[PDB]
C-alpha cells in the first residue's frame, strides 16, 4: 500500500540503510552499468553500421524476372527427366520440383512418384540423395 | 446536534463516557444504559448552556431550571454533574462574572511558579474553588511565550500569534469573554527564489506534491514496514525522508538501465539480422553468376543443362525471397529501435532548483514543529494530528497578549520574583525566590502545594537554574532529558507603507542551500498597520541568535528588495529581533516529539511528584508537587490552548486534593 508515485520496498531499504554509504555505492554503481549499457549501445551501433553499409543495392540486381506458366497435366519426356534429376538433387522438396519443372504442381509430382515408381528407379534415386 | 455540537467544543464523545466520569460516577456507567444515556444528556445540556453564554457563570439553580423531565428529576445527579465540570474546568472556566461573590474564608496555600496561561488559568480557578493563590513570575510582565511587541499603533506577536481552529479550541470560549479579533489566512504563499523571480505555477505544485507524497512515504515506511530503528538507534523523519529519497532516485536509474537495455537487446538481434543478410547477399551474387555461366551455354542442349539453369533459376529465386523476408525483419527492429530512441525515461528525480523548493517546504515543516527535522520522531511526531481542531485556521490582530493580561486580572502576582529552589515535603513546601533585579534580595514562599508550569527548556537547563529539594525522580528527569524543546525565531519589521501585495497574507522565500532553508523563509502580514514578519526555523534559528539585528534586518530587507525592488523597500522604521533560545526564562520555542520518546514523556511529565514521610513509619504523604504547561498536554502540546487545558487539569487535581 505504498503511495502512488513512490517506489519503497523493504529489500531496496534495508540495501541503502544497511551501511553508512550503502546508498551512495548503491546509486553510483547504477549510473555505471548505465555508461556501461550505453558504451556498447553506441559500439553495436557502429557494428550495423557497418554492415548496412555492405548491404548497400540491395540485392535488386541479380533478381530474375518472374514468370507464369499454366499448370498442364501431360508430362512431356523433357519434363520427365527434369524431375527425376530434381529429385536427385531436392530430395523430397517436391514444391521445388515443381518450381524447377514449372509446368507441374505439388499434387502431380507427389503422384509422379508413385505414377512412375519401378519405371525410374526413383527409390534408388532418393536412396543417392541422401548420401 | 446543540448538545452533541457542546460536546464536540468541549472535546468529548457525546454518546459514551469518558475514563475520568468512569472515575467520578463510577456508578453510572457501571449500571444501565439509560442512566448513561440520562447522564450524558445532563453532561451535553449544562456544557452547552455554559458556551451559549460564556461571559456569566453557570450556577447549578440555572442548570436544573433550564433543565426538564425526565432529566429534571435527580437533582443529586444534576447537581454532580455540575460539580464535576466545574472542577475540571469545562465549564466556568476563564474570564467570566460572578453570580456567587466568591468567600473570604479562603482554604489551602499553594504556590504557582510562572503566569504563563498555564499558570494563570490554574491560578484563577483555583482562586474561584476558593483557595490562596500566589504566582511568582520572573518576568516583568505576564503571559510568557505569549508576547506582543505594541510601540505606537505598531502591534505585531513576538510569540504565539495563532488559534488553531475554532472547532474544539478551548480558546473559542475565551475570545468570546476578552473581544479578541481574529482574522483568516490566505492559502496564497507565493514563492520567490534567490533570484528575486516567481517560481512557475507548474513547478511549485510539482514539488509541493512531491514533498507530501515523501511525508505519506515516510508514514508508510515506519507503520507498515517498520523502520523505526536503524543502528540500535532510534530513525528521525529526516532520515527516513532522505531514505525516501535515495530510493526514488535509485527507482529513476533502474528504470533507465531497463530501458537501455531493451534498446541494446534490439541492436544485437538486429546485428544477428544484418549480419545473415549480407551472407545470404553474396551467396545470392554467386548463385546468379552460375545462373548466368549456365543460360549463356546456346539453346540446343541437352537436359541436365536445361536442368542446371533450371535449378540455379528455383534455388536463386528461393534465396531471394529469404533475403526480403530478413528485409521486412530489419524494418520492423529499425521501428522499435527509434520508437524506443524517441520515449526516453526521467533524467532526474529532482534538478537541483526542483530542491531547493522542496527544501522550502521542509523548512515550513520545520517551522510549525519547530526543530530540524532530523530531530523528530518518524514514529510519533505527529501524534497530536487525530486531535485537531475543526476549521480554518486564524491571526490574532490586536496582539494575543490581550488573553494572558486579562486572565492576569485580580490574581496575586509576584513579578520581576525568580524561583531558586523549590522544597517540598509530607509536612508543607517553600519556595526560595530572588528580585531579578537585585539578587541579593531573597524571598521565602510558605504553601501547602506548588505548581511548577516552568518550560521544559528551563527544566533541562544543566547546570541547572531551579534545584528540587528533595531532588525530583529519574523517572521524571529522564523524560525531562528525552523530551525535545525547540526553537523558532522572527523579525518584525515595521515601515512607511505597505509595498508588497495586500491581498496575499504569506509571500516566501527559498533558500540557496539545504542548509540555510529556514533563513528567513517566509514573509507575513496580518496587521492593519504596515508590518511584515520574517520567520527563521530549522538550523537556522540556533545560528541565526549569534548574529546581529542590524545584520538580520539587512538580509531582510535585501531578499525584500530582490522581490520588490530596491525602490519600493523603505528602511523599516521599528525592527524586532527574537531570540527565544537565548531567553534565560524560556530556553526554547515550544517542545516536539524527538526521536526516542513518545507521548508518554508528556504523560509523565505531567504526574506529580508525592514526597516522602518525614517520620520513619508514617502514612503515606500527599502529593505535594504538581506540574502544568504546554509540556505536559500529550494530546495538544506546544500550543496555547494546550497550556490553558493542563493549567485547568492541574488545578481540577490540587483541589480534588486540599479541599476534597
Ligand atoms: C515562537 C513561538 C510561537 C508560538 N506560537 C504559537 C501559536 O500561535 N499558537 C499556539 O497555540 N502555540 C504557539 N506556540 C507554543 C505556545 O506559545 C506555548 O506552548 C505556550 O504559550 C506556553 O505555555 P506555558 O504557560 O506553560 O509556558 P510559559 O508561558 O513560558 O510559562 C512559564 C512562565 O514561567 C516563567 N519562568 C521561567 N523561569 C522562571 C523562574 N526561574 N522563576 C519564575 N518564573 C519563571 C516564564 O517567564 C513564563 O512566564 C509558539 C511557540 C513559539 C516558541
Ligand atoms: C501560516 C501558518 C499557519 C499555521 C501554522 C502551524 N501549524 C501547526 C502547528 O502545530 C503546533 C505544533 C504541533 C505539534 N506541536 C506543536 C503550529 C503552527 C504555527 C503557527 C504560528 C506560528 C508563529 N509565529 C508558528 C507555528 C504555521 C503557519
Amino acid at each position: 500500500k505504498p503511495p502512488a508515485g513512490m517506489f519503497l520496498s523493504q529489500e531496496d531499504v534495508e540495501a541503502v540503510s544497511a551501511n553508512a554509504t550503502a546508498a551512495t555505492t548503491v546509486l553510483r554503481q547504477l549510473d555505471m552499468e548505465l555508461v556501461s549499457v550505453k558504451r556498447q549501445i553506441q559500439n553495436i551501433k557502429q557494428t550495423n553500421s557497418a554492415l548496412k553499409e555492405k548491404l548497400d543495392g540491395g540485392i535488386e540486381p541479380y533478381r530474375l524476372p518472374e514468370v507464369i506458366q499454366a499448370c498442364n497435366a501431360r508430362w512431356t519426356t523433357e519434363e520427365q527427366l527434369l524431375a527425376v534429376q530434381a529429385i536427385r538433387k531436392y530430395g523430397r522438396d517436391f514444391q521445388a520440383i515443381s518450381d524447377v519443372i514449372g509446368n507441374k504442381s505439388v499434387v502431380q509430382v507427389k503422384n509422379f512418384f508413385a505414377n512412375y515408381a519401378r519405371r525410374f528407379n526413383i527409390d534408388e534415386v532418393l536412396q543417392e540423395w541422401e548420401a | 446536534s446543540g448538545v452533541e455540537g457542546a460536546a464536540f467544543q468541549s472535546r468529548l464523545p457525546h454518546d459514551r463516557m469518558t475514563s475520568q466520569e468512569a472515575a467520578c460516577f463510577p456508578d453510572i456507567i457501571s449500571g444501565p444504559q439509560q442512566t448513561q444515556k440520562v447522564f450524558l444528556f445532563i453532561r451535553n445540556r449544562t456544557l452547552q448552556l455554559w458556551l451559549d453564554n460564556p461571559k456569566i457563570q453557570l450556577t447549578f439553580e440555572a442548570t436544573l431550571q433550564q433543565l426538564e423531565a425526565p432529566y429534571n428529576s435527580d437533582t443529586v445527579l444534576v447537581h454532580r454533574v455540575h460539580s464535576y465540570l466545574e472542577r475540571h474546568g469545562l465549564i466556568n472556566f476563564g474570564i467570566y462574572k460572578a453570580i456567587k461573590p466568591l468567600p473570604t474564608k479562603k482554604t489551602g496555600k499553594v504556590i504557582i511558579i510562572g503566569s504563563g496561561v498555564s499558570g494563570l488559568a490554574a491560578a484563577r480557578q483555583l482562586q474561584s474553588f476558593g483557595m490562596d493563590v500566589t504566582l511568582l513570575e520572573a518576568r516583568d510582565r505576564v503571559g510568557g511565550r505569549v508576547a506582543t511587541f505594541r510601540k505606537g499603533n505598531y502591534v505585531a506577536d513576538l510569540g504565539a500569534m495563532v488559534v488553531t481552529g475554532l472547532g474544539g479550541n478551548p480558546m473559542a470560549v475565551v475570545s468570546k469573554q476578552v473581544n479578541m479579533e481574529l482574522a483568516k489566512i490566505k492559502q496564497k504563499c507565493p514563492l520567490y527564489e534567490a533570484n528575486g523571480q516567481a517560481v512557475p505555477k507548474e513547478k511549485d505544485e510539482m514539488v509541493e506534491q512531491e514533498f507530501n507524497r515523501l511525508l505519506e512515504a515516510t508514514s508508510y515506511l515506519s507503520h507498515q514496514l517498520d523502520f523505526n530503528v536503524l543502528n540500535n538507534k532510534p530513525v528521525s523523519l529526516g532520515q527516513a525522508l532522505e531514505v525516501v529519497i535515495q530510493l526514488q532516485e535509485k527507482h529513476v536509474k533502474d528504470e533507465q538501465i531497463e530501458h537501455w537495455k531493451k534498446i541494446v537487446k534490439t541492436q544485437e538481434e538486429l546485428k544477428e539480422l544484418l549480419n545473415k543478410m549480407v551472407n545470404l547477399k553474396e551467396k545470392i551474387k554467386e548463385l546468379h553468376q552460375q545462373y548466368k555461366e549456365a543460360s549463356e551455354v546456346a539453346p540446343p542442349r541437352d537436359i541436365t543443362a536445361e536442368f542446371l539453369v533450371k535449378s540455379k533459376h528455383r534455388d536463386l529465386t528461393a534465396l531471394c525471397k529469404e533475403y526480403d523476408e530478413l528485409a521486412e525483419t530489419q524494418g520492423k527492429l529499425e521501428e522499435k529501435l527509434q520508437e524506443l530512441e524517441a520515449n526516453p525515461p526521467s533524467d532526474v528525480y529532482l534538478s537541483s532548483r526542483d530542491r531547493q523548493i522542496l527544501d522550502w517546504h521542509f523548512a515550513n515543516l520545520e517551522f510549525a514543529n519547530a526543530t530540524p527535522l532530523s530531530t523528530l520522531s518518524l514514529k510519533h511526531w505527529d501524534q497530536d494530528d487525530d486531535f485537531e481542531f475543526t476549521g480554518s485556521h486564524l491571526t490574532v490582530r490586536n496582539g494575543y497578549s490581550c488573553v494572558p493580561v486579562a486572565l492576569a486580572e485580580g490574581l496575586d502576582i509576584k513579578l520581576n520574583t525568580a524561583v531558586r529552589q523549590v522544597r517540598y515535603t509530607a509536612s508543607g513546601c517553600e519556595v526560595i525566590a530572588v528580585n531579578t533585579r537585585s539578587t541579593s534580595q531573597t524571598f521565602i514562599y510558605k504553601c501547602d502545594a506548588v505548581l511548577c508550569t516552568l518550560p521544559l527548556g528551563v527544566l533541562k537547563q544543566q547546570p541547572p537554574a531551579v534545584q528540587f529539594v528533595p531532588p525530583l525522580p529519574e523517572w521524571k528527569t529522564s523524560a525531562v532529558q528525552r523530551m525535545g524543546f525547540g526553537n523558532l525565531n522572527k523579525v518584525v519589521l515595521c515601515f512607511d507603507r505597505v509595498f508588497w501585495d495586500p491581498s496575499v497574507n504569506l509571500f516566501g522565500h527559498v533558500g540557496s542551500t539545504t542548509a540555510s532553508r529556514g533563513e528567513l523563509f517566509l514573509f507575513w502580514n496580518l496587521y492593519k498597520a504596515p508590518i511584515l514578519l520574517a520567520l527563521v526555523a530549522g538550523e537556522a534559528a540556533g545560528i541565526m541568535e549569534n548574529i546581529s539585528d542590524d545584520v538580520i534586518v539587512g538580509r531582510c530587507l535585501a531578499i525584500l528588495k530582490g522581490i520588490f525592488g530596491s525602490s519600493a523597500v523603505p528602511q523599516p522604521k521599528e525592527t524586532v529581533v527574537s531570540r527565544w533560545r537565548a531567553d534565560p526564562w524560556a530556553r526554547g520555542s515550544y517542545s516536539y516529539v524527538a526521536a526516542g520518546s513518545s507521548g508518554n514523556d508528556y504523560d509523565l511529565m505531567a504526574q506529580p511528584i508525592t514526597p516522602g514521610p518525614s517520620i520513619p513509619g508514617a502514612p503515606q504523604p500527599i502529593p505535594r508537587l504538581f506540574f502544568a504547561g504546554e509540556h505536559t498536554i500529550r494530546n495538544y502540546p506546544a500550543t496555547v490552548h494546550g497550556a490553558l487545558l493542563s493549567g485547568l487539569r492541574e488545578a481540577g487535581r490540587i483541589a480534588d486534593q486540599f479541599l476534597g
